[PDB]
């Protein structure tokens, strides 16, 4: 007797609009070494051509 | 020519530094400076100066 | 070039929506908003099919279902109603709350929406319908649940630290005089056959 | 170039307190004379400048400037230098031999 | 007292608000309609910041929200559309899928019918990245039950008679495709560096 | 250049009837050996350039 009456649709809220921009992606962490490095190495030395 | 360049650290904060850090191809940390009277840049088409 | 509608009116039509109903005591910003251009508003809605009534005797707005381009139907078979019809188990209780919401009012006015009832007196209520199967455990959690589906329609707040709850007032253009003769037709009918 | 200069000086002031300004394609579209007359009138507007160009019309900015900041570019990686004029006339004469 | 929208018109926007997309393999009737009435739609949407975008190559018509520049958050936040952020798994499909879309354009041409892919060979892309839950038949039954969330965002269809499945042209605007190949890449370097 | 040649030419001639172009600012913003080789690309093309 877990049956479905006709009564009016009072309180009908919509949301969860299924729009594209909702998805985002896995925070795929990738932690192949840490961010220590900081030199400024050589990549400030000058050589050019013609 | 000169007058601007006394009118340079006296009156205006006159910049002679920059530091970069895996910022387009500056790998690593560059930095370059600048000359309290007026400097140019200079290098090939593509070259990380924009 | 462009006719952006208000900007404001955006803001309220769009959580009207997002909530299917809307208390002027909680936001009574974009209530009032609402109230300045119903007419924006339903022919807003209009395309969507949904329409919207108002109670300002009590501080209340919401969706209904509109009618019309394919006669009366079934309300809720609507694409956009985003939630499964009520069933005549969550009815017995809407029956009680309404029962209870208007005695309330009946005596503390129609001055605010608080209407607030104490779970464990539902349950003799139920006790007599459901039976009793003889364990607070089970009765009161079937109570809590249908509670809880029915929070899902949105008619009735979630038990508080006091296991008292405050009735929402849409609950009564749920339990419209129109509505419950249809329901009580179609429950004789009902009993007419179950005989 | 006024209007920016007017617009970074303070109250009280008709120079610009950020002294500093970028000029990229710096002059390349005029003739060293009217580039020059750029110069004159940024400068005169109390303006510490920096100027840029695609390995172009070098002599004006040798002229009114006192460095340079070379940069240059080796697969996928950006380098960067900053000389003044004359290092790197001696680089371009050991360049010029070859 | 108000006039009423074109019927057509309204079905097509609710439908389309259901399931944030129509197309010509789905209501290409109601694709022609709104094609022809596209004003109309967009006016209807943009009261509630919607708006749709289109793909006439590939027959599909899709929503995007239609917020303006330079918000004063960084990233619009918008009181309708909720945002989910998927498990490695569904994330993982999607960028196979996304991929796969790709290469199937890239050797047809753009708007060729997709050929269909099977499970047959799903099962080992997942086993590329996912190692094994215990047994094939976990493997089969959790990839169809992510098809099934997936059809469920509208990206896929159903897991077909024949244990192959077709693309929804709407992965052809996803959120960020350089995060799906990003993610891509880095997973098969990270697995042929560990193995 | 490809494209302009591409109208130019009908099939079977290797060269357009018209083989004259015109460049304002030609090379504004190339580093000389970049202006090389794109004037290496007009030869390729095989045009008499101004």
């Amino acid at each position: 007797r877990k049956q479905e009456v006709p009564l009016p649709a009072v309180g009908v809220a919509v949301t969860g609009i299924p729009a594209i921009e909702r998805l985002r992606f896995k925070e795929v962490d990738d932690e192949a070494e840490q961010t220590l490095d900081l030199s400024n190495h050589a990549a400030d030395l000058t050589q050019i051509g013609d | 020519m000169n007058q601007v360049s006394g009118l340079a650290g006296k009156e205006s904060f006159i910049l002679t530094r920059i530091e970069l850090f895996n910022w387009g191809g500056f790998h690593g940390l560059h930095q370059a400076a600048i000359h309290q009277d007026g400097t140019a840049v200079i290098g090939p088409t593509g070259s990380g100066k924009t | 070039s462009e006719t952006r509608t208000l900007q404001k009116i955006r803001e309220a039509t769009q959580e009207l929506l997002k909530y299917g109903l809307l208390e002027e005591a909680s936001k009574p910003n974009l209530y009032r908003i609402v109230l300045s251009h119903p007419e924006e508003v339903t022919r807003i809605l209009e395309p969507l099919d949904l329409d919207i009534g108002i109670d300002e005797i009590r501080g209340l707005l919401y969706v209904k279902v509109r009618l019309d381009e394919t006669p009366a139907q079934d309300e809720w078979a609507h694409p956009l109603v985003r939630r499964q019809r009520l069933n005549l188990e969550q009815s017995l209780l809407v029956a009680i709350l309404r029962q209870h919401f208007v005695a309330w009012e009946q005596e503390s006015g129609t001055g605010a929406s608080q209407a607030q009832i104490a779970i464990d007196d539902l349950l003799p209520q139920l006790q007599i319908y459901l039976g009793d199967p003889g364990s607070e455990s089970k009765e009161r959690t079937r109570l809590l649940t249908l509670l809880d589906q029915l929070k899902g329609h949105g008619l009735v707040t979630s038990p508080d630290a006091h296991e008292r709850i405050v009735i929402r007032p849409i609950i009564a253009h749920l339990a419209d005089p129109i509505n419950l003769q249809a329901l009580l037709a179609w429950l004789r009918e009902q009993i007419a056959q179950q005989t | 170039t006024a209007s920016l200069s007017y617009a970074l000086s303070p109250a009280g002031s008709r120079y610009p307190l950020f002294g500093t300004i970028i000029l990229d394609e710096a002059f390349s579209r005029s003739s060293h004379a009217v580039a020059g007359r750029i110069i004159a009138a940024l400068r005169e507007f109390g303006l510490h400048a920096v100027f840029i160009t695609p390995n172009k019309e070098m002599r004006l900015l040798r002229d009114h400037t006192r460095s340079a900041i070379v940069v240059h570019r080796r697969g996928q990686n950006s380098n960067m230098a900053s000389l003044s004029w004359e290092e790197l006339e001696r680089h371009y004469q050991r360049r010029g031999n070859a």
